[PDB]
């Protein structure tokens, strides 16, 4: 039943602070112990620190003493996390999780995971992606598969979301991670999709970009 | 032996006696066995000691660690039981009361986790074994967790040995006294991802390094295919050539670009995908960024990739000058 939402600016510049959130729904936050994990790139999961809702009463990671303040309102059912003194080493993908007596034994243990925030700490501004549509160079056969994509070059920061055709596309979908040159994220993103469907259905790409603000649908049209 | 059973009792009793004295503390679940007869079953008294803890507000930390030791002196050191807990939890008070009752029964620095491997392939239906070590004594508090594509972490197996509710039986947790090792018994295609332990005895809490596993699979060779920049590209001045490999195994795999027959090196981006979850393929996304001056200054565009399923590289290419 319980849900938790992790919240926070996307871009942040060096020396600044940020303030993430951790929005609980299912459930009321006073019966848990809310805490919070970070994960760089291609790094495994950190323990940040929690805050007991009840008493506002917090722990700290080592690493994250005056880095870290934790703070709480019970009835907005919402828990804050305050970052301070903001390097590039705190570009992370930030989680809460929980702890939680007052059910059964299964439940105790980090049972709840947000979908995760991703925070870059830089330097760069917020750039929108151009997208282009990958076609096929050669034409149409008729009972056969064919391989169609997305360029989506030239953003800042992470991340973007595609998506085939508003998600009625899920399988033959391959997105690619993002690959940073010269201050600019550049991704993929394929599907593969029979040959009738092309000429009788239309396959488009929507990428978005929620850091500017950006939303852009492609049909793919042979060339 | 039984000096020590007796100060655990008036340790008990002393935590009875001072807990009734708001009916805030009585909402934590505490859980004890189905069966307590043997000094080896004060293990389940050792596990609950986490959440007694919290419940005594108002540095009691002494007192619950002082308690530990004496369980530790009295249970055993030399194995590892399985405490098996009842279903219907208990306020802190029962519990108090069920244990000193057992007890009257019966008289007749913080935490590093190593984890290990740190990368694993593992071919469909294996037993594959991880591993992690603890600097100390943590007893059950430790839990096994999955993560794929860089997702929510999920709890598969929590207390060292159980199993979370919504897990597949064959995902299990031993511990033999400061080893820790989860066990998936017959692997399946969707386990490719990453395992972390997390020790949460005390604070700070310490997460294990992390265990990569990749399925092994017979070869595949890839579907490749070549992209000449879009038109709306080459009005916008730049050309991205792309060329996608997809669902091929092994992972291992080299793309050349030529341009006109000369490697071109600069400019190119690679990218991979995870290991897919239902086929146990990778994918691969090879741009060549140009200009557009210098893309229409030449003619034959050339993807070559090499991979063990082709004795001669795989070649895929298109003429500018044709389109």
């Amino acid at each position: 039943e319980v849900q938790l939402q992790e919240s926070g600016a996307e871009l942040v510049r060096p020396g600044t602070s940020v303030k993430l959130s951790c929005k609980v729904s299912g459930d009321t936050i006073t019966a848990y112990y809310l805490h919070f994990v970070r994960q760089r790139p291609g790094q495994g999961l950190e323990w940040i620190g929690r805050i007991d809702p009840e008493d506002d009463s917090t722990k700290y990671a080592e690493n994250f003493k005056n880095k870290a303040t934790f703070t709480a309102d019970a009835s907005s059912n919402t828990a804050y996390l305050r970052l301070s003194s903001l390097t590039s080493e705190d570009t992370a993908t930030y989680f809460c999780t929980t702890v939680t007596f007052y059910y059964s034994r299964e439940l105790r243990w980090f049972a709840y995971w947000g979908q995760g925030t991703l925070v870059t700490v830089s330097s760069a501004e917020t750039t929108a992606p151009s997208v282009y549509p990958l076609a096929p160079g050669t034409a149409l056969k008729s009972n056969s598969m064919v391989t169609l994509g997305c360029l989506v070059k030239g953003y800042f920061p992470e991340p973007v979301t595609v998506t085939w055709n508003s998600g009625a596309l899920s399988s033959g979908v391959h997105t690619f991670p993002a690959v940073l040159q010269s201050g600019l994220y550049t991704l993929t993103s394929s599907v593969t999709v029979p040959s009738s469907t092309w000429s009788s259905q239309a396959v488009t790409c929507n990428v978005a970009h929620p850091a500017s603000s950006t939303k852009v649908d492609k049909k793919i049209v042979p060339r | 032996q039984q000096q020590h059973l007796e100060q655990l009792l008036m340790d008990l009793q002393e935590l009875l006696s001072r807990m009734e004295n708001l009916p805030r503390m009585l909402t934590f679940k505490f859980y004890l066995p189905k069966q307590a007869t043997e000094l080896k079953d004060l293990q389940c008294l050792e596990d609950e000691l986490g959440p007694l803890r919290h419940v005594l507000d108002l540095d009691a930390e002494n007192f619950i660690s002082n308690i530990r030791v004496t369980v530790v002196k009295l249970k055993g050191s030399d194995n590892t039981f399985e405490c098996q807990f009842d279903d219907e939890s208990a306020t802190v008070v029962d519990f108090l009361r069920r244990w000193i009752a057992f007890c009257q029964s019966i008289i007749s620095s913080d935490i590093q986790v190593t984890q290990s491997p740190a990368s694993l392939s593992a071919s469909l239906e294996e037993i594959v074994t991880i591993t992690c070590q603890a600097s100390q004594d943590i007893g059950n508090y430790l839990s096994w967790y999955q993560q794929k594509l860089g997702k929510s972490p999920q709890l598969l197996i929590h207390s060292a040995t159980s199993l979370a509710d919504g897990v597949p039986s064959r995902f299990s947790g031993s511990r033999s006294g400061t080893q820790y090792s989860l066990k998936i018994n017959r692997l399946q295609v969707e386990d490719t991802g990453i395992y972390y332990c997390l020790q949460h005895y005390s604070t700070p809490y310490t997460f294990g390094a992390g265990t990569k596993l990749e399925l092994k699979r017979a070869d595949a060779a890839p579907t490749v295919s070549i992209f000449p920049p879009s038109t709306e590209q080459l009005a916008t001045g730049g050309a991205s050539v792309v060329c996608l490999m997809n669902n091929f195994y092994p992972r291992d795999i080299s793309v050349k670009w030529k341009i006109d027959g000369t490697e071109r090196r600069d400019g190119v981006l690679d990218s991979v995908t995870d290991q897919d979850s239902k086929d146990s393929t990778y994918s691969m996304s090879s741009t060549l960024s140009l200009t557009k001056a210098d893309y229409e200054s030449h003619n034959l565009y050339t993807c070559e990739v090499v991979h063990k399923t082709s004795s001669s590289p795989v070649v895929k290419s298109f003429n500018r000058n044709e389109c």
